[PDB]
């Protein structure tokens, strides 16, 4: 339900400096960064499909396959005689 | 005084006199020499509609 | 449960700022009432001033 | 200016040949002399003329590389390459900053990124002995990583105005100074320059790793798979980038690879393999000329969405399967299986 | 008025106070004025997509054609090189056949594409100097 | 992403609006050098008291607000909005609200005295600029000039 | 007491904590809880490793 | 080892004096958001894997390995 943040009308109140980074903020930053990257490498900003994110995901999936096979053969060496 | 403005043009630009300081009214205030205006007036003196 | 935690976090931030706002409203009212009704020890400085008999039947 | 460039090049060449063959300290001295002259001349004329300055700067890459690769005494080895790479990268980064884009940023970015790459690899090779296969794998992987991340890397390397994202409860995000927005065209031209350069560096690193992997005659079929897969990925990436030079580099990766494999075969005693590499190069040129003669092939509209998505999946699969096979190539899996 | 192939004369200037003498050919050129204003854009990605086009031409078929011609020229050259090198080092008669084949093929092609595109024809005929030289 | 697409479309639309307004201004208030070529054409004296530029004399290019209103639909009261989208809309409403270096002019019809302060050369230059812009576009049946000077 | 009861109480305690260590209360992000849970999940890594070594011991001779 | 610890102290004081001289790198309000998230990730993962290394340095894993 409630989501708001009215304007503070008190001059003697508290002002919240030194903000952190929210999950929302970091997601928005990652999005705008992927959008700039798309607009630079390609000439798309409509972002209907992002092949760059797919490529990065592909390389990281390769890395995950790597580390998974590694730990798998490791525990295989240990458990088996 | 919006109907009787005071405009200072000596900076290369025109600035209006509002309440408190001057307020920039234009950035590049065009200005023509007397010779160009004279050429225009001469080219104008031909026509008449009065 | 992060659902309701974020819900109450949003509501409580909203509540903190509206608390601050209503406290500003209260301090404004109080400053008005103290401008109108000064402490009696102040009354010795009122006379002979632009505010000496200020209240008129529109106030 | 052309005469001076020729002077620098021929001097570097002659002096290096003398320093290696005769082994006289005059070699290092004269290469260092012309190197220092070129770098100081570039840093000087930067104000008096732009194109001459960047030309002298990009030419200065040969003297410094030839110099530092020999500043290490004794026999040649990994630390020599480390020093050469360090010098190339440092001088390129120095020459890059200080001037607007003149497509010198592109070549400087390319040389700098490939220099950092070969710097890391040479450090790995020097700090502890590592077989040729490991070195080739490192090059291919690093070139891959640079290529895939080329876009956003170039973006942040152009120093774009950071995207402002305000959190809940913070004051309003005031508009950035009109000056920055006015500057923007210069910054996006620099961005395209960095983009082309870093893509080229990725291609160069890829072909270097490839030739390091399949130069020898006792190379595993996994090496061939790595090389051909990196090349096919470099080709399939040409469908992604929508600039001209980037697509050109991504395509020509396979061509340069074929040529380099040919040269490395013929340097060694592998001649039948050299003829085979020539045949493969001919196949690539045949594909090129077919695509040129028929503008209804290599036109994406001439294919259904199923086949387009199939090519996409092929690219994704090749890129993903590159590095696990790469670890299989070196004894990593064997090592962990016996530990 | 403008000195032809140059910058126009300032209007306030007197013709004698500006370098001119009888018999100079003058052009009637538009008074120079800078751009009206550059595009002001506040979205970074949109800025990138916008300003890049002022120096970017799409991939298109002409780039494919130029690249294919370049690849073909490179093939001719490096094939000649490898062929003559193998023929010298081995004398197995194979390098000879290969370089002669490349030479005859390219000298036929340099006449083949003669009317399809002029620049490609002249370029192939030029680069064909290495194959025929090595073959003979 | 969808909202940013819509925002790019709206930015293009308002860019077209600004370009149209800029072209209209450049048509009605050309550079002072171009005034020498207007006499003797069909644009000799072409303003009449039913135009929208009758008796406005250009004083130079200035950052003028976009004539058309650019506002967001309601429901922006105190309910929080997505950060990236709201930031983009903020940048849009700030930048595109003004047309850059568009020729602006003084409306002589809504004035009664004008005091021009400044250096005599510059003051007279700007005053002659306005007078040239005035007389070179109105007819002597709807405009007039008179001067009182030491010489 | 309900799940909502204990959830509300733990949250308001965490908000008091964010109100004396940090000096914000918005609780958009709660780094204090982040660090506390980091130490806890360290202990959890420890306990899972301990029982892992336990079973690994039961297998081998 | 005493001199090396003095050198490490010098490095710490150098970090301090660098941060105090330039107040543009002394406030993470001037770092990019992913940088701040990476700092957070480092701190969290560091304090997380601290205590397992604790129980490793002392003989717990070895204890249950033997028992």
């Amino acid at each position: 339900f409630s989501s708001r943040t009215p304007v503070n009308e008190n001059p003697d109140g508290v002002q919240y400096r030194r903000g952190f980074v929210t999950r929302h903020q970091v997601s928005g930053w990652r999005f705008v960064m992927r959008r700039i990257a798309s607009g630079v490498a390609l000439h798309d900003t409509r972002m209907l499909v992002d092949p760059l994110r797919t490529q990065s995901r592909a390389v990281l999936t390769g890395a995950l396959i790597l580390v998974t096979g590694l730990v798998g053969c490791f525990i295989f060496s240990l458990f088996r005689p | 005084d919006p109907e009787r403005p005071i405009l200072r043009v000596a900076d290369g630009r025109i600035e209006r006199w509002q309440v408190g300081g001057w307020q920039p009214c234009v950035d590049v205030a065009d200005a023509m020499s007397a010779a160009e205006a004279a050429h225009i007036a001469r080219r104008l003196s031909r026509w008449d509609s009065n | 449960t992060e659902e309701v935690d974020a819900e109450r976090a949003d509501y409580l931030r909203y509540l903190s700022v509206v608390r601050d706002n209503v406290r500003a409203h209260a301090a404004e009212q109080r400053a008005a009432l103290e401008w109108s009704h000064p402490e009696p020890e102040v009354l010795a400085t009122i006379p002979g001033t632009r505010r000496q008999w200020e209240r008129d039947p529109r106030d | 200016a052309l005469a001076l460039i020729g002077l620098i090049l021929v001097g570097t060449g002659l002096s290096v040949a003398h320093r290696v063959i005769t082994g006289d300290l005059l070699g290092q001295f004269i290469v260092s002399g012309i190197a220092l002259a070129t770098v100081i001349a570039a840093l000087a004329v930067r104000n008096r003329s732009a194109v001459l300055a960047t030309s002298l700067a990009v030419t200065a890459l040969v003297p410094v590389a030839a110099a530092f690769a020999l500043g290490v005494p004794g026999d040649f080895g990994a630390p020599n390459v480390l020093l050469a790479a360090a010098g190339v990268a440092a001088w390129s980064l120095i020459s890059m900053a200080g001037s607007p884009d003149d497509r010198g940023i592109a070549v400087f970015t390319a040389t700098a990124v490939t220099g950092v790459g070969v710097l890391l690899v040479a450090g790995a090779a020097s700090l502890w002995v590592i077989s040729s296969d490991v070195i080739g794998c490192a090059l291919v992987l690093l070139g891959l990583i640079v290529t895939v991340q080329a876009a956003q890397l170039s973006a942040m390397w152009a120093r774009f105005p950071l995207p402002v994202i305000p959190a809940p409860g913070d004051p309003t995000p005031a508009a950035r100074p009109l000056s920055v927005l006015a500057d923007l065209p210069r910054r996006v031209r620099v961005s395209q320059a960095h983009q082309t350069g870093v893509i080229a560096a990725g291609v160069l690193l890829g072909v270097a790793g490839s030739v390091a992997l399949v130069s020898s005659a006792n190379a595993s079929p996994w090496a061939w798979y790595i090389v051909v897969a990196a090349a096919a990925g470099a080709a399939l990436r040409a469908r992604v980038w929508d600039s001209a030079a980037c697509k050109a580099w991504l395509l020509g990766h396979s061509y340069l690879l074929a040529v380099a494999l040919l040269v490395a075969f013929v340097i060694g005693d592998r001649y039948q393999a050299a003829l085979w590499a020539l045949a493969a190069l001919a196949v690539l040129v045949l594909v090129w000329i077919v695509a040129a003669l028929n503008p209804k092939i290599a036109s994406p509209d001439t294919y259904s969405l199923p086949m387009r998505r199939m090519v996409g999946f092929l690219a994704t699969g090749l890129d993903a399967s590159l590095i696990p096979v790469m670890a299989l190539l070196v004894g990593l899996f064997s090592l962990v299986l016996d530990r | 008025l403008a000195p032809i192939g140059g910058a126009p004369f300032s209007l306030d200037a007197t013709l004698d106070t500006v370098g001119v003498v009888d018999g100079d050919l003058l052009a009637l050129q538009a008074v120079p004025s800078g751009p009206p204003a550059p595009r002001i854009v506040e979205d970074i990605a949109d800025a990138a997509v916008i300003f890049s086009e002022a120096r970017r031409r799409q991939w298109g078929p002409t780039h494919i054609a130029r690249g294919a011609a370049l690849a073909l020229i490179g093939l001719i050259l490096v094939g000649t090189g490898l062929s003559v090198a193998h023929r010298v080092i081995t004398g197995d008669l194979l390098g000879q056949f290969i370089v002669s084949g490349i030479a005859l093929a390219t000298v036929i092609a340099a006449l083949a594409v003669r009317n399809r595109s002029a620049v490609l024809a002249t370029s192939l005929a030029v680069t064909a100097l290495v194959p025929v030289a090595a073959a003979f | 992403a969808d909202y940013l697409r819509y925002l790019s479309v709206v930015r293009d639309n308002v860019r077209a609006h600004a370009a149209e307004q800029r072209a209209a201004l450049e048509w009605s208030h050309p550079e002072p050098e171009v005034l020498a070529t207007i006499p003797g054409t069909r644009r000799q004296w072409e303003r009449d008291p039913r135009d929208r530029d009758f008796l406005v004399l250009r004083a130079g290019r200035h950052d003028v607000p976009l004539d058309a209103a650019l506002k967001v639909k309601d429901t922006a009261d105190e309910i929080d909005l997505e950060p990236v989208a709201h930031s983009a809309l903020r940048g849009l409403l700030d930048v595109q609200r003004t047309v850059r270096d568009a020729p602006t002019g003084l409306d002589v019809a809504k004035l009664a005295r004008i005091t021009v302060i400044g250096e005599a050369d510059e003051a007279r230059a700007a005053i002659r600029a306005w007078i040239a812009q005035a007389v070179t576009w109105h007819d002597p049946t709807m405009l007039g000039v008179a001067l009182a000077a030491p010489d």
